């Protein structure tokens, strides 16, 4: 279901998109998803083309101590 | 791939990339038999559906990378 969620990622095709159960035009264009990914190799190439990648380094024990104490 | 849009705009013909390479079987290029449950046509004719004309341009990406 790649194009099934490309059609909802892009707000232009949702202007009059009708689901197979509701069959009435509806504008799902005001949503702007921000997503998190665990693995990127398995993500399709067109999907990886339209998103910008941001990488989280990790954590240290010194930071973890403060995280646990304060949060 | 940008050459695809350049050529299509020169021709003023509709362009639609089709994501291949990651496929594994034959029943997805051409729709599997209607008898098997959940019969759906092949991705190709899906792209043919997406366009409203009989002469679009289709790009077949990275073909050089069980059915
Ligand atoms: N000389 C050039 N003029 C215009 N765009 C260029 C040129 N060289 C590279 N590009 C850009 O390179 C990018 C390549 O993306 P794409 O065609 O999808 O790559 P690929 O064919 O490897 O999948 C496009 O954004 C294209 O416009």
């Amino acid at each position: 279901p790649a194009s099934a969620m490309l059609e909802v990622l892009d707000p232009e095709q949702n202007n009059t998109f009708t689901d197979h159960y509701l069959d009435v035009p509806y504008d799902l264009s005001k949503v702007f998803f921000i997503t998190t990914a665990n693995t990127l190799q398995t993500i399709p190439r067109p999907l990886l083309d339209r998103m910008e990648v941001i990488e989280i380094p990790g954590y240290t024990n010194m930071e973890k101590q403060a995280i646990a104490r304060q949060y | 791939t940008s050459l695809g849009r350049s050529i299509a705009r020169s021709m003023n013909r509709k362009f639609h990339r089709i994501s291949l390479g990651g496929v594994r079987d034959e029943a997805e290029i051409r729709g599997h038999r209607r008898t098997y449950i959940g019969a759906m046509p092949g991705k190709l004719i899906h792209a043919m559906k997406q366009v409203g004309v009989i002469n679009p341009v289709i790009l077949l990406d990275e073909i050089d990378k069980r059915g």
